[PDB]
């Protein structure tokens, strides 16, 4: 898969 | 009720262009009470069979169903029933469903399973292609990434025991559009 980050700040920070 | 008739029209025309999908049962259910909108309290000698231009009372997918039967039984069950009274329970029925309001996208599951795929501003459902049943659904703010290619879409939530979730479809971009703008606001 060529993902596309959703950047959510659960995950990300 | 020139108000009233308004709201009617909207929540009519989304079931009959098919935009809100229902089941059978319920579109049946919605095409009695359009019958006693139309027409007046049921009159079982004239409003019998091959008495409807079925496609100006059922979405598309269930004019070849059969379902007259069950129409005139809806409509017969609204007895004497007023077209405003008859007018605001199809709004309300509508509204009643939980596919009420969702943009839906037709996809397929794995011999494949094909399936509606719905997108709100909080969420992401999986419903019966058929029965148009909520089987399952996602919250967006638990959306962690997504891939779109010109003949599927997957979407991740990061829920490890079940893995991703991968669906068969060409309007991958529409559907990650639809997330990207709702999750602009929510995350």
């Amino acid at each position: 898969h060529m993902w596309d980050t959703a950047n959510n700040p659960l995950y990300k920070e | 009720p020139v108000q009233l008739n308004l709201l009617y029209v909207q929540a009519r025309d989304d079931i009959l262009n098919g935009s809100h999908p229902v089941s059978f049962d319920k579109a049946c259910e919605f095409a009695g009470y359009q019958c006693q909108i139309q027409f007046g309290p049921h009159n079982e000698q004239k409003h019998k069979p091959g008495f409807l231009e079925l496609k100006d009372f059922l979405p598309k997918e269930y004019i070849k169903q059969k379902g007259e039967r069950k129409i005139f039984m809806a409509h017969k069950n609204c007895g004497n029933m007023s077209e405003i009274e008859a007018k605001v329970r199809y709004v309300k029925l509508a509204r009643s469903l939980k596919t009420y309001g969702v943009s839906f996208f037709l996809v397929k599951e794995k011999k494949l399973v094909p399936r509606l795929l719905g997108i709100t501003k909080e969420c992401v459902m999986r419903v019966d292609e058929k029965t148009k049943e909520v089987i399952q659904e996602w919250s967006l703010t638990n959306i962690k990434r997504w891939a779109a290619s010109p003949k599927s879409f997957t979407l991740d939530f990061g829920d490890y025991q079940d893995g991703y979730y991968s669906v068969q479809t060409t309007e991958g971009e529409q559907i990650a559009q639809l997330i990207a703008g709702y999750i602009d606001i929510i995350l």
